[PDB]
Formats: structure tokens, C-alpha cells, sequence
């Protein structure tokens, strides 16, 4: 029916998506060789959203891997569920950006994104009625930020009346891998404010604290973080793949959650998330799900909403549940903590239910809250960017490649008006 | 299909003594050679070394022709006085060699123009072969004297007087110097003290690589009639630079990664030409590439593309398709005691350009200086010549210089 | 001898220097003009559809 | 000495050995990109027409 | 009943045809449908090999499927051409073509109702191009009312084998424009590019290219050999693609073509065949069709397919790319369906497009021809054999007025 193509950029995007296709294929019962082995008819009836039957029970994922280094692509086909992707979908450069956003947006982008667009165009016309596009990338890298950024801009010029998601991890001062993170973040977000339909703000700090306290893991490699992110992404699209009492497509959530067109950066959470010592001691009820859902520490972004107010919030529930519990729980969590919600919008929480849980659990949830606390992140990177730019450090790879001085001044100005308009609407 | 080989002189039959050693060591494919040869010389010393050598029984006794006394570095003596009694016996044998044959591709002649026998009776043999057959090809692989390395004194007189007939008698003429080959053995083969034997061994490699298309089945075969069209754009411009790759020792060969792309390049640098001349001064009129062994048509195709797109070397404005390729399957063989290592694939390039126009001009001054004072002329005139043919051979090379300059424009 | 060696290298260096490709730059210019023509052609057609 | 100086300045003027092929191959690839782009623009216009 | 006799000339023609008779023999073999329509290519194959160098004939008997030809059909010279069109057309032809005409007449009258003759040759070599050219002429004056096919490879400056390619190509097309009914233009540049991009081979020897050309030739004559829901013989396609009697040089593409690594990851449907069929990167000629317009187009399909899908898909590809087709002809596309696929597939397709972008190659060769002929390079090897100066002028004139009528109709 409605179809979503998948686009993974850079190293972070590629590895996030690899675990994503593994988890999804397990939900629909496709083995790593790409054949159907499920039992229920509910699994076979909605695999056209993410796959195409090739020949004789061969279901291939509708995904496009794109980056600038061969190591990532080889690491995809090596691991399991690596043999399911069509090899033509490996659009692929060779030289590399080197964490230089200009090289990802002006130097190397000019020779790859045309090739990327051919594969993307083929995957859009391969399906009938597009629901939207799904892009997983970072904001601190070069080949994920710049390459994915220019791709997003060109795509919105081609298919403008279609939805678009960008799952993006953002950098933070405590988890600081690259040195030019602020230059990449502020310019990348400057493009996201005018191109993306809605963006989902992620960051690595929150992922580390989820695996520290909630999951109580000892050695949380990147496989577990990608495992966490994949559960959230599968949750946002369960409504398209399984029937339920209250369905909510991507368009339904965006039109309902975004009160003003430029304010489309979200904070995400997921429930339930429990450690192996406490997976036995818990119950599975809607209120138990709700408090662990709205918890401050359980946000999958390191921006505490309790420093500000909620504008809108959304809940996507999965499993056999009673809709009265759904509605009364949203009403109670809004009445006790009444100051944390915006005032000139009553009933700031939209909720929906789907009748198919993730495999291995009786009942789960997914939270999408559009709060006003996100301006902290924009200031936290803006001051670092201004601190660097007022002495032109690290600028010659930017100005020597094609940027001028006015682009950084444009970035600050757009940065400053967005944090100012967040401040007004709060 | 068969082709017979004639060898004249001290240099000719020593080249043949190495060439036939390679042919027997290499071998229905044999039918084109098995020998269909004739050695002939005026001095009996080198021919009768073959008669008592290891290949006593291999050659039929009559084949090895030998005169009574040498021409002694005297073109007139070896063309007018002593040639007149032996050339008739030689060509009246070669005829019955051709009557033994049925599908004669042609003859191929080996001679050095510096001497009297290689030069004098070389031209004399060529003139009666041209009037007797006319149409059949006669490939002449000659050895011209080097500019600075030299063994004789009167060789300018011989080289000019020989060339005047090498123009309009041979069909395809390959130059080969001694300094260039000495440089090849010094540079690539790293042999610091080479002798004539090593030179003759790698000369045979070139000959074998251009007849292997007749002998063995390849992906793209090429006959002797093919060179006749694809490399000579004018009836009097047939003088070919030669090259070969990879000329490489036994240890270096294993270390390096021989492939098709780099040997197509290596066959084009002036550090690997068989004639001491710099083709950077000239413009390539046509090129011919014989590939032996492990060759697919793609990489040879890709290699000629890179050459055309380079600008270190240029072509004439006339030929966009300035190449002729050729691929054969059997790899080149090796001789015990030889210095060339076994290779999966080799390239013998035969080109045509205007760099050759420099060697004739260089030759002119040396001949001109000696002739002006009439040095050594009394030897040739008393032999039977006159001042007429000295001056007229001089003006023939003058015409050839203007010819190359005109065509090169 | 060394002077002749140096002279050849200069002539080689002068040959290698990149030279403007007239037969190709004009193609690029003509391609952009047709591209811009089609953009304006496209906007009139979209107006017609509305 | 004068020929050596001319050699060095000409050597600096060529902008490197590999420079000519890169500029040549870049403009050729540019030709291909405009051709590809022109096709997609034509398709949109003709689709609009129908 | 309806009959096609085969002629193979030159080294290029012989090796292509050897692969061609491998795939046809394998195609005609369980099913009784295979036995009813073998008279078209068999009596031993109805083929005639023809060359001048015994290595190619020995190479034919050596390989497998080499012992099935009748040795009397190995009509064959001994001296050789040497890439000399004058030798292939005036000297060596004059004593071998009489013999080929004997054997061709015997193979033609052996059957009852000829459909046509099928010639496979080149345009750069001498004994392939020139002799096969003279052969075509002798055949045209004896049998005028029969069909004729010539699969001819054309040389490109990027795949430049010999030095005298333009001198042979220009003269060869000077005879093709009057003698052959229609021709399918091929080249090695597009073939090598196809095996790189779509087939993704690392070592594409001639066996692969000849296998690709063979698949096309088998595809064009499937309608005679097998029943279909919509039959189109050779004469039917000719009248639907040729608007004017001299405009009969076609470009060919075959589908489906996928690398062995992606053979099981792909779907096989009529929309999927049409996307690859109309792809400009899938023509087997180095003539980008988007540099001009299409006069007409034809698609031959094999396999159990729904005819409605065929017609609606062709209508779509004509509506979307509406600028690339001729204006005074609506519905430029001819289609046909046969129910028997080639061995190893379920559903195949063959594209024949008569476009006006083919004038690029003819003009592309003339500048090389004019470059050589201006200052008379390599001319004596043709002149001293019997040709005169006015032949090159005539050949050049026909090249120029040919590209003009494409330019005219474009
Ligand atoms: N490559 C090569 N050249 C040789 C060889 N022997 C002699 N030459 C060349 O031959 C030239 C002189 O001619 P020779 O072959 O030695 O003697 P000739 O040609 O028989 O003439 P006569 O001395 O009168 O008998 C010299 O310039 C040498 O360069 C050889 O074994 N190999
Ligand atoms: N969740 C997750 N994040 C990653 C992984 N690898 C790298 N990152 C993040 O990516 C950022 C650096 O971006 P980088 O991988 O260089 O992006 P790219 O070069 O554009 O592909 C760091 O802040 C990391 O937190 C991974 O496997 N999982
Ligand atoms: N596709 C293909 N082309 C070939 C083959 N053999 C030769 N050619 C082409 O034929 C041309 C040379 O033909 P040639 O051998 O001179 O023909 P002939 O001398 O008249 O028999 C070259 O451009 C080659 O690309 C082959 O087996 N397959
Ligand atoms: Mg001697």
C-alpha cells in the first residue's frame, strides 16, 4: 500500500540501518537468506511497505546505503542479514570527506548525489503511492551530515508533497569525538530547518545513560545503541504494517504534532526498557508503561523537558490494550503536572494504539514529544560555533573549498532566530 | 603456409645461428619453418663453424653456402667483383626452396649494412629477388651503424651505398643499432659487459614474436601481408623503430608485476627502442603491437587509449586510429643459457615515425666529410665503381630527408 | 649534451601544460542554455495546469 | 643557467604533471552530468504536457 | 517451410556464427513443439562458412558443435586478404565468390519456400566486409524478392583495431545502403561497456560478446520457429520500422541482462523489461538515442505474458518521453509476443530502434576518412589493386547525403 524507502548515510547511518533491517525482518518472519517462513497471514499482507518480492519467495529490503568509505559497506555484507540487500543499491564513493562538511556538501557531493538520486528515483517509482522517505544520519560527521543534507534538499525539490523523516544523532560537549562538531552541527541544522518535514533529535549521551541505569549493561557496544534506536524507528511505522483500534500514519502525527512549520525537532523515548534482573519483577499495564514512558531520564535525547514546557506530545502503543486506559492515562499525566504543558492548546497529547506487539514482549510503547526545552541544544552548540568563528579557527578548509564568510553569518542568524522563536512560542 | 629466411654475412648468420636455435627449441605448426634457410658469406670461417658445431646434422650440407675469399668491408668488392660469382648459385637454390613451398608468405633477409658482404651482395641478392618474384614480401631486418659506437672506418660509405637499394627493394625495413641494444642490455638486463651473443638472442625474440601469428592460433592473428598495409603510409617510407617488453632479468621478473598496461607504456619510452633515436623529436605515423601469451582484448584496448590521451608523445594529424593490434596465445619460450626470464606475456612494438629522419641526417655529415676530401674512394673506384654513384647516392638521401620533413608536416 | 637534455625536458614540459578545450567549453555553455530554456518552459506549463 | 631557470619557471607553470588529465577528465564528466540532468528535466516537461 | 539460410564471412563472422549455432541447436534440443519448426535452420545446419585463413576454419572444427557442419559448406580460399577491402572485393573475391554462389544456390534450392538469407560479418576487416559485401551484391541480383539480414559490427575510434578501419567502413556502407534489406548496427565499444556496466564482467573475452550478439539473432527469428499470441516474421517488422527505403540501419538491445551476483535479487516483469529495454545505456551501438529522435521502434517479446501489459507499457514509454519521437507518426512502436522463452529464462525481450541519432556515427567516421583521404595516406595499397580515385569520392558523397536525410527527417 503506502511505501517508505530507506536511505542510510555515512558510517553511523549504515550501522544503524543494518540492525534496523535485522529487527524488521524478524518481525515479518524473513530468514537471513531472504525467504518467507512465517505462519500468520498478518505478516504476509503488509510487507509491500518495506520489501519487494523478487522471484520465488525472495523479499529484498527497500533500502539504499550511501557513504564515502568502503569499510562500512563491507562491514554490512559481512554480518548476517547482509546478503539480503540488492547490490545495486550500494551507491558508493571512494575518496572520503574527512569530517569536512564542505567536502561532503560541495566537493565530493557533486559527484555522488546524482548517482544516489538515480537509485532513490528508481525506488520511488518502483512503488505506487509513497508515504514518505526515511533518512538515518548524524550531525557531527562529514559524509553523514553534508552528504545526507544535500540529498535531503534535492529530494524535497523533486517530491515536495511527500513526508520525510530524518533520524539524526547530534553532538554534545561531553561526548565529543570530532573537533569541528559545532561547524558541522550549526550548518547542518541550518539546512534541516528549511528542508526536512520533521526531524527526530537524537544524541549519544542519552544512549549511554539508558544503557547505564535502565538497561544496566556492562559492555554496551554500538550494537546495543543501534538496537535501541531500531526499536524506536519500528514503533513509528507499526501503524502502517498492522491494523489496530486507533491507527496513526506518519502524516497524521506530523499534522497533529507540529503547531508551527519551522518547529519540527522532536524528543523520543521508548517503553518498556528493563534490565534482566527486573524483567521478571515487573507488571505490564498501561499506567506502568506511561510513567516509565514520560520519565525524564528515559528520554532518548539529553535535553530534559522538565526545564521547559511541552508544546505537543504523542504516544504510539502496541499490543492488546483497552483504549479507555490509553485516554485516561494521558489525561491524568497532564492534570497533575499541569505547569509542564503549554496552556493555549488543550489536550496537548495525541495517542494511538496498534494491536501487534514487538516479538518477545507482551506490550510496548513509543513516545514522541515536541517540547520547548530543545533550545538548550541549539544554544549549547551555537556559543561553541561563535567561539570558534570569531578567530577563524579551522576555517581554511571551509573557505578554501567554497564557503564564504556570509554563510557562517547566515548560519548564526538562522540559529539565533530559531532559538528566539522557540522562546516566543513557549 | 611457410616463410623462408636468408642470412648474409658475419652478422647475418650469427643472428641466424641464434634465431634457428630458438625455432628448434620452440617446436603442424612447425610447417612454416621445418630448415627453410640459407646461410651465405664470402669468408668461410663463420659458416664452417656451423658445419662442425652442434647443429651439424640439422642443416642439409648444401644449404650452408660459402665463398672463397672475403669482400673485406668493401661494398664495391662485395657487389661487383666477388658477388658476381656466388650470388647466382645462391638464388638458383632459393628458387627450388620456393618450389618446395606452396603458400609462400615471403622471404626475410638478415644483413648488416656496415660490411661488404652484408651490404654489397645483400643489395645484389635483393635486386634479383625483386625481378624474379616482385609480389612476394621480403622483410629486411638490417643492422645500421651507431652514431658514436663504431667498429669500422669506411662504414658511412657502405651504409649510404647500401641504403640506395634498400629503399626500393625491401618492403618492410626494421632498423637496429648496436649502441641502443648495448644500452638495453646495460639498463634493463643490467649486463655491464655484453658481447654479440646476447644481442643476437634478443634480436631472435623480436623475429619470433612477429611470426608467431602464422605459427600458432591467437585471438587476433596477423600475417606478413598485414604489416604491409597497416604501417607504411607511402611506398618509400618503410623504416621501423623496434621495441620489446619486458626485457627483464631472471630475478627482477618475479619481483615486478608484469601486466598489459605498463608494458604497453614501457614499449613506448625511448629508453627501450632498438634504434638510437629519440622519437620525442618525431611524430608517430603508425604503431603496431604484437601481444604474445596471456592477453585478453580488453586491456590491450584500454592501453592504447591511455597512450592516445597522453601528451608526452604525439601522433601525426592524419591518423586518429593510429594503431594495429595483434594477439597470440602461446607465451614466449626461453633458451637455457639465455638471460630473459619466462613471462606470461610480452609485447613487440613496431612503429613508424619521423625520428628516423634524424639518423639519416646524422649519417650525412660523416659521409659528407670523408667524401669531400676523397678519402678511401680509390679502393672502391678501382674495384669497379666511379664518382657518379657516390654523388648520386648522396642526393638520394638528401631527397629522403626532404621527404620525411614534408610528410611530417 | 647536457644542454640538449635540458632543452628536450623544457619542450616536454611546455607540451604538457593544460590548454583550454574550445570544442568542449562551448558544448558546456550550450548545454546550460538549453537547461535554462527548459526551466522557463516548465513554469509556463505548470501555470497552465493550475 | 638561463635555460635551467626557464625550465624551473615552466615547471612551476604547468601546475604539476597529473594536472592536465584531471582537468580534461573533470570537464568530460561535467559533460555527462549536464546530459543526465537535461534528460530528467525533459521528462518532467513531457509528463506535464500529457 | 519458411526458410533462413546462414552465411558467415571472415574471422569475426565465423566465431560469432559458431556461438550462434550452439544456441540455436540447444534451443531445438522433450517438447514436440521443438521438432515441428527445425526445417527453418536444419535439413546439419543450413549454414555456409566462408573465409580466407584456414586457422578460423580449423578453429571451428576444433571447438564443440564443430562437427555438425557439412564439410562441403566450408567454402574457402587460401591466400588471405590482409585487411584490404580492395583485395576482399576485387582480387580474392573474384575466384572464391563463384564457389560460394554454387554452395549458396544448393542450400537455397534444397528447401521449398525461402524466407530470406542471414549474413553475419564485419565492416573493418577485408575478407569479412569486402567479400561478404560482394556476396550480398551477387545474391541481390539473383534473388531480389527474398528477405536479407546483415548483422554488421561498425568500428569506433575508441575500439580502434586496425589503421585502415575508416577506408573499409566507408566503402562497406556504400554497398549496404543499396543491397541489404535492413541491417542491425553493432560495435565493440558498446558491447564492452555493456559487459562492464550491466553484466559486470572482469574479463570479457570475445566469447561473451559473441554470446550477446547470438542472443539477439536467436531472438529476431523466434516468431517463425514457435507459436505466439501475436506473430511477426522478418518481413512484418521490416515494413513497420522502415519509413523510407534507404533508412534501414537499426540499433539493437537485449533484455534481461543482469550480473550473476544479482540474478536472484531481481524481478522479471514486463514493466521491468521495458525500463531496461528503452535504457540508452543498453543499446548495442555507440549512438546515444537521446541525441536525436526515434522514427519507429519495435519490441519482440518471448514468454507467457499478458498482451494488455505489453500494449499499455509501450503506450506509457511513448507518452512520457514525448519529445524523442517523430511527430508525423503517432504510435511509433510495433510489438509482438511469442510463447517460448530462451533456455534458462522465463521471459525475454529484444529491442530494435530506428533512431536518427545513428547519423552521429556516420558523420563520426567521415571526419576520420576525410582526414586520411585529404593527403592520401595508405591510398596506394587500395589504388594499385584496381580501385580509382572516384570510388572514395563516391563513398564520401553517400556518407554525406545519408547523414543529411537523417538530419532532414530529424
Ligand atoms: N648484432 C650483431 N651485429 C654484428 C655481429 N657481427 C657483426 N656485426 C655487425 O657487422 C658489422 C660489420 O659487418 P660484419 O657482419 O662483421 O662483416 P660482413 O658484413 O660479413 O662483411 P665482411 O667483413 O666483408 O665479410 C659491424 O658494424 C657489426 O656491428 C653480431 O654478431 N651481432
Ligand atoms: N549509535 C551509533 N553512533 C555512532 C556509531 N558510530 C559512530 N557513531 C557516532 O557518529 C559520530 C561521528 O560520526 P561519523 O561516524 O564519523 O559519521 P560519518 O563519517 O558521516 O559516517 C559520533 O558522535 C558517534 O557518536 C554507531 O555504531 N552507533
Ligand atoms: N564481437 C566480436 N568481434 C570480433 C571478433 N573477432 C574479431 N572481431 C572484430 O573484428 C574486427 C576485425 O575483423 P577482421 O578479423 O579483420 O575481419 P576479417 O579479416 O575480414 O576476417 C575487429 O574490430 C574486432 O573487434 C569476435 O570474435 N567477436
Ligand atoms: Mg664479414
Amino acid at each position: 500500500m503506502r511505501e517508505i524507502v530507506h536511505i542510510q548515510g555515512g558510517q553511523c547511518g549504515n550501522q544503524i540501518g543494518a540492525k534496523f533491517w535485522e529487527v524488521v525482518s524478524d518481525e515479518h518472519g524473513i530468514d537471513p537468506t531472504g525467504t518467507y517462513h512465517g505462519d500468520s497471514d498478518l505478516q504476509l499482507e503488509r510487507i509491500n511497505v518495506y520489501f519487494n518480492e523478487a522471484t520465488g519467495g525472495r523479499y529484498v529490503p527497500r533500502a539504499i546505503l550511501m557513504d564515502l568509505e568502503p569499510g562500512t559497506m563491507d562491514s554490512v555484507r559481512s554480518g548476517p542479514y547482509g546478503q539480503i540487500f540488492r547490490p545495486d543499491n550500494f551507491v558508493f564513493g571512494q575518496t572520503g570527506a574527512g569530517n569536512n562538511w564542505a567536502k561532503g556538501h560541495y566537493t565530493e557531493g557533486a559527484e555522488l548525489i546524482d548517482s544516489v538520486l538515480d537509485v532513490v528515483r528508481k525506488e520511488a517509482e518502483s512503488c505506487d503511492c509513497l508515504q514518505g522517505f526515511q533518512v538515518c544520519h548524524s550531525l557531527g560527521g562529514g559524509t553523514g551530515s553534508g552528504m545526507g543534507t544535500l540529498l535531503i534538499s534535492k529530494i524535497r525539490e523533486e517530491y515536495p508533497d511527500r513526508m520525510m523523516l530524518t533520524f539524526s544523532v547530534v553532538p554534545s560537549p561531553k561526548v565529543s569525538d570530532t573537533v569541528v562538531e559545532p561547524y558541522n552541527a550549526t550548518l547542518s541544522v541550518h539546512q534541516l530547518v528549511e528542508n526536512a518535514d520533521e526531524c527526530m533529535v537524537l544524541d549519544n549521551e542519552a544512549l549511554y545513560d539508558i544503557c547505564f541505569r535502565t538497561l544496566k549493561l556492562t559492555t554496551p557496544t554500538f550494537g546495543d545503541l543501534n538496537h535501541l534506536i531500531s526499536a524506536v524507528m519500528s514503533g513509528i511505522t507499526c501503524c502502517l504494517r498492522f491494523p489496530g483500534q486507533l491507527n496513526a500514519d506518519l502524516r497524521k502525527l506530523a499534522v497533529n504534532l507540529i503547531p508551527f512549520p519551522r518547529l519540527h525537532f522532536f524528543m523520543v523515548g521508548f517503553t518498556p526498557l528493563t534490565s534482566r534482573g527486573s524483567q521478571q519483577y515487573r507488571a505490564l499495564t498501561v499506567p506502568e508503561l506511561t510513567q516509565q514512558m514520560w520519565d525524564a531520564k528515559n528520554m532518548m535525547c539529553a535535553a530534559d523537558p522538565r526545564h521547559g514546557r511541552y508544546l505537543t506530545a504523542s504516544a504510539l502503543f502496541r499490543g492488546r490494550m483497552s483504549t479507555k486506559e490509553v485516554d485516561e492515562q494521558m489525561l491524568n499525566v497532564q492534570n497533575k503536572n499541569s505547569s509542564y504543558f503549554v496552556e493555549w492548546i488543550p489536550n496537548n497529547v495525541k495517542s494511538s494504539v496498534c494491536d501487534i506487539p514487538p516479538k518477545g514482549l507482551k506490550m510496548s510503547a513509543t513516545f514522541i514529544g515536541n517540547s520547548t526545552a530543545i533550545q538548550e541544544m541549539f544554544k549549547r552548540v551555537s556559543e561553541q560555533f561563535t567561539a570558534m568563528f570569531r578567530r577563524k579557527a579551522f576555517l581554511h578548509w571551509y573557505t578554501g573549498e567554497g564557503m564564504d564568510e556570509m554563510e557562517f553569518t547566515e548560519a548564526e542568524s538562522n540559529m539565533n532566530d530559531l532559538v528566539s522563536e522557540y522562546q516566543q512560542y513557549q | 603456409r611457410e616463410v623462408i629466411s636468408i642470412h648474409i654475412g658475419q652478422a647475418g648468420i650469427q643472428v641466424g645461428n641464434a634465431c634457428w636455435e630458438l625455432y628448434c627449441l620452440e617446436h603442424d605448426a612447425f610447417n612454416t619453418f621445418f630448415p627453410r634457410c640459407i646461410f651465405l658469406d664470402l669468408e668461410p670461417t663463420v659458416v664452417d663453424e656451423v658445419r662442425t658445431g652442434t647443429y651439424r646434422q640439422l642443416f642439409h650440407p648444401e644449404q650452408l653456402i660459402s665463398g672463397k675469399e672475403d669482400a673485406a668491408n668493401n661494398f664495391a668488392r662485395g657487389h661487383y667483383t666477388i658477388g658476381k660469382e656466388i650470388v647466382d648459385l645462391a638464388l638458383d637454390r632459393i628458387r627450388k626452396l620456393a618450389d618446395n613451398c606452396t603458400g609462400l608468405q615471403g622471404f626475410l633477409v638478415f644483413n648488416a649494412v656496415g660490411g661488404g658482404t652484408g651490404s654489397g651482395l645483400g643489395s645484389l641478392l635483393l635486386e634479383r629477388l625483386s625481378v624474379d618474384y616482385g609480389k612476394k614480401s621480403k622483410l629486411g631486418f638490417t643492422v645500421y651503424p651507431s652514431p658514436q659506437v663504431s667498429t669500422a672506418v669506411v662504414e658511412p660509405y657502405n651504409s649510404v651505398l647500401s641504403t640506395h637499394s634498400l629503399l626500393e627493394h625491401t618492403d618492410v625495413a626494421v632498423m637496429l643499432d648496436n649502441e641502443a641494444i648495448y644500452d638495453i642490455c646495460r639498463r634493463s638486463l643490467d649486463i655491464e659487459r655484453p658481447t654479440y651473443t646476447n644481442l643476437n638472442r634478443l634480436i631472435a625474440q623480436v623475429i619470433s614474436s612477429l611470426t608467431a601469428s602464422l605459427r600458432f592460433d591467437g585471438a587476433l592473428n596477423v600475417d606478413i601481408t598485414e604489416f604491409q598495409t597497416n604501417l607504411v603510409p607511402y611506398p618509400r617510407i618503410h623504416f621501423m623503430l623496434s621495441s620489446y617488453a619486458p626485457i627483464i632479468s631472471a630475478e627482477k621478473a618475479y619481483h615486478e608485476q608484469l601486466s598489459v598496461a605498463e608494458i604497453t607504456n614501457a614499449a613506448f619510452e625511448p629508453a627501450s627502442m632498438m634504434v638510437k633515436c629519440d622519437p620525442r623529436h618525431g611524430k608517430y605515423m603508425a604503431c603496431c603491437l604484437m601481444y604474445r601469451g596471456d592477453v585478453v582484448p580488453k586491456d590491450v584496448n584500454a592501453s592504447v587509449a591511455t597512450i592516445k590521451t597522453k601528451r608526452t608523445i604525439q601522433f601525426v594529424d592524419w591518423c586518429p586510429t593510429g594503431f594495429k593490434c595483434g594477439i597470440n596465445y602461446q607465451p614466449p619460450t626461453v633458451v637455457p643459457g639465455g638471460d630473459l626470464a619466462k613471462v606470461q606475456r610480452a609485447v613487440c612494438m613496431i612503429s613508424n615515425s619521423t625520428a628516423i629522419g634524424e639518423i639519416f641526417s646524422r649519417l650525412d655529415h660523416k659521409f659528407d666529410l670523408m667524401y669531400a676530401k676523397r678519402a678511401f674512394v680509390h679502393w672502391y673506384v678501382g674495384e669497379g665503381m666511379e664518382e657518379g654513384e657516390f654523388s648520386e647516392a648522396r642526393e638520394d638521401l638528401a631527397a629522403l630527408e626532404k621527404d620525411f620533413e614534408e610528410v611530417g608536416a | 649534451n647536457v644542454l640538449n637534455k635540458q632543452r628536450d625536458d623544457t619542450t616536454d614540459a611546455s607540451r604538457l601544460t593544460p590548454g583550454e578545450l574550445s570544442e568542449e567549453q562551448a558544448y558546456i555553455q550550450q548545454l546550460q542554455d538549453e537547461m535554462k530554456q527548459i526551466d522557463e518552459e516548465l513554469v509556463e506549463a505548470e501555470a497552465k495546469n493550475r | 643557467s638561463e635555460m635551467g631557470s626557464t625550465l624551473t619557471t615552466t615547471r612551476n607553470n604547468m601546475g604539476g604533471i597529473f594536472s592536465a588529465k584531471e582537468q580534461s577528465t573533470a570537464v568530460q564528466k561535467r559533460i555527462k552530468l549536464l546530459e543526465n540532468r537535461l534528460e530528467k528535466a525533459y521528462v518532467k516537461y513531457n509528463q506535464s504536457i500529457t
